[PDB]
């Protein structure tokens, strides 16, 4: 009943409560909504509050819109870079879940006002939102093997000036690309492809301008330069 | 209405979140000694909104370029100190006072009064265009503004500056957004056009006539020759210039070596 409650405390419960909707689990005042994730506050809250607490809340709606990528994209009908993209994505969801823990403990002593909080989660609501917008640009056009890399040298380069959301699309590519560049060096000092999924540039089949064939789509879109003397 | 109750929401109003609601944040009882002093203290948050306005309605359209970012993504890191003092002060709430404030706040109704207005000088302005209109803001003596904006200058022109040193040493520019003042054409009278709009004004005139040369030398040493390879930055442009269209030569009078057909033009032709 935070209606019949001061105003200087309940803003603590608030930041305890907040605190636990950042981790996702339902709270106590801001619950969740079943499902791009919206939330409800309470009806009978101060002004002066919930045009602040609807400013933290998108760190949490993108975080589970994340966390349903991680635990989805895994799978084994996707291929090797849909893995790797998704666990590259995953060690950052783990140094997220300690930025919630050092705010815990550092709450206990009182020494966390709502209005401190608002300034700590300023880079995990702008790391957590590069992150929730590749996991619906992968989704929109289903790209799987090249054009979930393409995409991914795309979104790295429209940051050409940002450098704290650059060093980051740059983590992500250099980590999403090493599966498929196992392949083309298994297809270059030898020639055995194994693409187990239907994913490499080139294909076999089963006199000789039809046995392997360039696949348009599956192109990085930066090894088109070279499209040709890798077959 | 206690003193004390003012100072809570006031630490509200410079942020844009409302007794004190919303051009000015009239205030609305107390007497006159207090709603003056607020009503100046409230109207220093709502700058704070247009500063917010802009980073906020821009970081949503995809058709702002690429120096429309690193300006939108550099009116952030001048807001997350404004997001610093404003822990401070609230720590100290549970003793600070109005006419307590008033200095604390002296400095920050400064820099929020430069970008307030530094982000309607340069409304319409996309590419190159905005780093020339972010310049236009260091003729100004003031030496506390003066070493702001000249900080905001070497973050926005950092994106032109990538585009130069592309345009130069490789002569591959790529701009999905049109935005570097060397528009191509879908081999040296036509497909180059020197656009007199995204000139940044810190380039002076006839240095812009050395770019549109040095990367039309390397970019036409490729395709049709058929080969494969501020004081320092006149200097970086006059080394750029000295090396490749001696080069240009070289090859245009050993293979054919612009010199070379020439002479041979006068032979056969003449």
């Amino acid at each position: 009943l935070p209606g019949t409650l001061p105003l200087a405390s309940q803003e603590s419960a608030v930041v305890e409560d907040l605190l636990y909707v950042l981790v996702g689990v339902d709270g106590r005042y801001v619950s969740a909504q079943p499902l791009s994730r919206t939330f409800l506050v309470d009806p009978n809250l101060d002004l002066s509050i919930r045009e602040l607490v609807h400013r933290i809340l998108p760190v949490a709606a993108s975080y589970s819109a994340v966390t349903r990528f991680i635990e989805e994209k895994s799978s084994f009908e996707y291929g090797q870079v849909n893995h790797a993209l998704a666990a590259a994505m995953r060690t950052l969801v783990k140094e997220h879940l300690i930025l919630v823990s050092q705010l815990e403990q550092l709450h206990r002593q009182g020494l966390l006002s709502l209005q401190k909080l608002w300034f700590y989660i300023q880079p995990a609501m702008r790391t957590m939102d590069i992150l929730a917008s590749l996991a619906t640009s992968v989704d929109k056009g289903e790209c799987l093997g090249g054009s979930t890399l393409s995409l991914l040298h795309d979104r790295s380069f429209s940051y050409t000036g940002d450098s704290q959301a650059q060093e980051l699309c740059l983590y992500l590519t250099k980590a999403a690309s090493a599966p498929y560049f196992e392949v083309l060096e298994k297809w270059i000092y030898r020639g055995i492809i194994h693409d187990p999924y239907s994913e490499f540039m080139v294909e076999e089949h089963e006199y000789w301008d039809q046995r392997y064939t360039i696949v348009q789509q599956q192109i990085p879109s930066f090894l088109q330069k070279m499209a040709d003397k890798i077959l | 209405i206690t003193e004390a109750a003012l100072v809570r929401d006031i630490l509200y109003v410079f942020q844009g979140i409302d007794n004190i609601k919303m051009n000015c944040y009239k205030v609305e009882n107390l007497s006159r000694s207090l709603r003056d002093t607020a009503v100046r203290l409230s109207e220093l948050g709502w700058l704070h909104n247009k500063i917010r306005r802009y980073t906020d309605q821009r970081s949503l359209d995809r058709s702002f370029g690429l120096v429309g970012q690193s300006f939108c993504a550099a009116l952030h890191q001048e807001l997350r100190e404004y997001y610093r003092l404003l822990s401070v002060l609230h720590s100290q709430l549970q003793s600070l006072t109005l006419r307590r404030l008033l200095v604390w706040t002296y400095d920050p109704k400064i820099r929020l009064k430069t970008l307030a207005a530094l982000v309607d000088h340069c409304q319409g302005r996309k590419g190159g265009e905005l780093a020339s209109a972010v310049h236009a803001y260091t003729k100004t003596g003031d030496p506390y503004m003066r070493s702001l904006v000249q900080h905001i200058l070497s973050l926005v022109s950092h994106p032109v500056l990538s585009f130069l040193y592309r345009w130069i040493y490789d002569g591959e520019l790529e701009d999905t957004y049109h935005e570097f003042f060397v528009a191509s054409d879908p081999l040296w009278h036509d497909k180059y056009t020197l656009r007199k709009s995204m000139i940044p004004s810190f380039m002076t005139m006839d240095q812009s006539r050395k770019v549109l040369l040095i990367g039309k030398s390397i970019n036409f040493l490729h395709q049709v020759c058929h080969d494969q390879t501020e004081n320092a930055f006149q200097g970086k442009i006059d080394a750029a210039y000295f090396e490749t269209s001696k080069y240009l030569l070289d090859v245009l009078n050993k293979k054919y070596s612009l010199l070379d057909h020439m002479q041979a033009m006068r032979r056969y032709l003449l």
